[PDB]
């Protein structure tokens, strides 16, 4: 949840 | 041991004691997730854990070049950053590695919070309340997780630093000692430093400093000297400036008695605002805001959570935090800070944060508060039991943190395999070579390889990740010809200055529109007006295949009108049971032998269900079902799980070119094949 990346 | 009064100690060996205490404590918390993820193989590289942020390889990578001496031109490497500066202080003054530095270095400073709280609490006269509010504010679920032993990203000092500006601002109020003037302008400044955006923040709390100085304090003089440093510490002055001016400003009000009077002090205020203002004080692509997860939203319930680990204790911390207040009022220049989380609720998850540190002091607060009730209410109690009694609410209220904690075991950024495949690719590429990969892996991608990318977390607006989407999931052959004209014209933007890419492509290829530049990176017999300058890569790892969707929408839409060209029905889940009715975790079913779904109630015809046993080898097989039909199911015998597509992401370069292993080799190379991921060439 709590990381600079994508979802979803 | 137990019958000692330890509310009414505010001494500096018992505070000290409750800091050291407190922190060590806070480190031993952070550190048990290492305790469990060292007995698992593919979360090491280089002999020792790596981190867990995609975000941390960005300084990583630029401090490791800030070790070498030098970041190449025009790579985006975050030479010179706060967190790289100081990573590559910490290192070459420490034995330890570089791996276990950038590892353990949010462990450590984000454990420093816990010094702050304690000590405006003992500002208020309540230290032994203060070391509970920090034992709890330093493990709270939102600032634990971001800010693990893993979490080499610029948070570690995100909520320290202001939280010092505080008991700054406060031992001000209460004690108007000059050492203050010193310390508020010198933490403001290194919080501009270490974090540039703290920009508003610091901002703001100088305007209620300001707004309170007038109410609470508009004849006091080591005030207004106070706004007018805060003010001159927030503009845009040559360091030089800054602590000069501000140590003069300094000495001057030291030594020179009492000898100012209030207008030279508000001259001061206006010329320095006027320091603040010289310094400062078509084509449309797919939103990536809805795409972050860092910045998704919240179910109130886990906003109270994430603030302190249990709605229960939220609700008695809002309310410690209220009397605190109304109870001292220098607490009141905390709401900035408050208000910060809970703009989480509307601005993002990533918010809540903010408002921990502060909600914990409430939270302690209403400890003693409560205490009163008693004491004040007559409720005779001794020592013994009102120590136990504390000791009890607090490792109650703490706990669900702990748990949390426990229960919160994240892998890395990437595996050893992922790692070690991309060193690998150092190797074999050349420093200023392009490789095309989505955005949350351009980080690691670069730290680990040293190669340039296209897009990185922190450039990956709309305009910039669609290209690496294109090239991903558009078909193999005009795939292959973005690579090359992205990169050329991603190289070309750093000196002509493209404000769009894209259209820079367009009106550099005499085409009226863009679907009728990009329904033309087709034809494999391509012009090519612009020059080959460096080669390009693709990396296609199976991590990238639960995101397929969210990348693909991307391309899907088009740069000349927002739309959304085609319809995207993508979906990738396993196996719960069979008898042949088999379950599908979004509802989803497979029945009469794999031929058709059922996708809520629907029976769905399958084009076909691929059978995929060997992604390294390309060993499948291409089982033919209802010729006249759009969904495809595929399964991964290797991964034991499921696929679903429609044709055209069956058709993406990614799909073919990974789960398929089939690429046109006059385009490719498949430099790199692994089960984890593959890599190709364009020639
Ligand atoms: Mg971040
Ligand atoms: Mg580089």
């Amino acid at each position: 949840g709590d990381q600079n990346a994508t979802f979803g | 041991e137990l019958q000692q009064n330890f509310t009414d100690n505010n001494s500096i060996k018992y505070t000290c004691i409750l800091i050291l205490i407190a922190f060590a404590f806070s480190v031993l918390c952070r550190l048990y997730w290492v305790a469990w993820a060292s007995e698992f193989y593919e979360f090491f590289f280089n002999d020792q854990l790596m981190i867990t942020t995609n975000d941390g390889y960005a300084f990583a990578e630029g401090a490791r070049d800030m070790i070498a001496g030098f970041h190449q031109p025009n790579d985006l490497s975050y030479f010179g950053s706060s967190l790289s500066t100081l990573t590559y202080w910490l290192y070459s003054i420490l034995p330890f590695s570089f791996e276990s530095i950038i590892l353990y270095m949010s462990t450590f400073f984000a454990s420093l919070i816990v010094v702050p709280i304690i000590l405006i609490a003992r500002e208020y006269k309540l230290t032994t309340y203060g070391f509970i509010a920090a034992l709890l504010g330093s493990i709270a679920n939102s600032y634990y997780n971001r800010t693990m032993s893993g979490y080499y990203d610029t948070d570690m000092l995100v909520l320290v630093l202001p939280m010092l500006i505080l008991l700054t601002f406060i031992r001000l109020t209460i004690n108007k000692d000059i050492f203050t003037l010193l310390l508020s302008p010198i933490f403001i400044m290194i919080y501009l430093w270490w974090y540039p955006s703290s920009y508003s923040l610091n901002f703001a709390m100088i305007g209620l400093f300001g707004l309170y100085t007038l109410v609470f304090h508009r004849k006091e003089k080591i005030f207004y000297l106070a706004i007018a440093l805060m003010i001159i510490a927030l503009s845009m002055l040559a360091w030089q400036y800054k602590l000069a001016l501000i140590v003069l400003l300094f000495a001057i009000f030291a030594f020179k008695e009492e000898k100012i009077n209030f207008y030279m002090i508000w001259a001061l205020i206006f010329i320095s605002i006027s320091i603040l203002h010289l310094s400062g004080g078509a084509f449309m692509y797919f939103n990536v805001n809805e795409t972050i997860m860092e910045v998704n939203t919240i179910d109130p319930e886990v906003f109270m959570q994430r603030i302190s680990s249990s709605v229960l204790v939220f609700i008695l911390s809002f309310i410690g935090f209220i009397l605190l207040c109304k109870d001292h009022k220098s607490m009141l220049l905390a709401l900035p800070m408050l208000a910060l989380g809970f703009m989480a609720l509307r601005a993002g998850l990533r918010f809540t944060i903010y408002a921990v540190p502060v909600m914990a002091l409430g939270f302690g607060y209403f400890l003693y508060a409560f205490f009163n009730f008693l004491e004040k209410k007559q409720i005779k109690l001794s020592l013994r039991n009102k120590n136990i009694l504390l000791i009890l609410i607090a490792f109650f209220s703490i706990s669900p943190a702990l748990m949390h904690i426990y229960y919160y075991k994240s892998s890395t950024v990437f595996t050893s395999y992922e790692a070690s495949i991309l060193n690998d690719l150092k190797n074999k590429a050349q420093r200023e070579d392009y490789v095309v990969a989505w955005w949350d892996y351009g980080y690691p991608i670069r730290y680990y390889s040293d190669v340039k990318t296209l897009i990185d977390g922190g450039k990956h607006l709309g305009k910039d990740n669609f290209f690496s989407s294109f090239v991903l999931s558009k078909e193999q052959i005009p795939a292959a010809n973005m690579a090359r004209l992205s990169v050329e014209y991603t190289e070309k933007s750093f000196k002509e200055n493209y404000p769009d890419v894209l259209k820079a492509m367009v009106k550099d290829y005499n085409q009226t529109s863009a679907k009728d530049f990009l329904e033309s990176l087709n034809d494999k017999n391509f012009k090519f007006d612009t020059n080959k300058t460096r080669d390009v890569y693709i990396y296609m790892p199976y991590r990238m295949l639960r995101i397929m969707p969210v990348v693909a929408q991307f391309a899907n839409t088009n740069p000349d009108n927002g739309e959304q060209e085609k319809s995207l029905f993508f979906s990738q889940a396993n196996a719960i049971a069979q008898d042949g009715s088999v379950m599908l975790d979004n509802g989803v079913e497979i029945i009469n032998d794999f031929r058709a779904l059922k996708v809520e109630g629907a029976s769905i015809p399958l084009k076909a269900f691929v059978d995929i046993e060997s992604i390294t080898n390309g060993k499948f097989y291409y089982n033919e079902i209802d010729s006249k039909a759009q969904i495809y199911l595929l399964f991964l015998r290797e991964y034991k799980s499921f696929v679903i597509l429609d044709e055209s992401l069956y058709n993406s370069a990614y799909i073919q070119m990974f789960l398929l292993n089939q690429y046109d080799q006059d385009l490719f190379e498949q430099v790199t094949n692994d089960t984890r991921a593959k890599i190709y060439r364009l020639k």
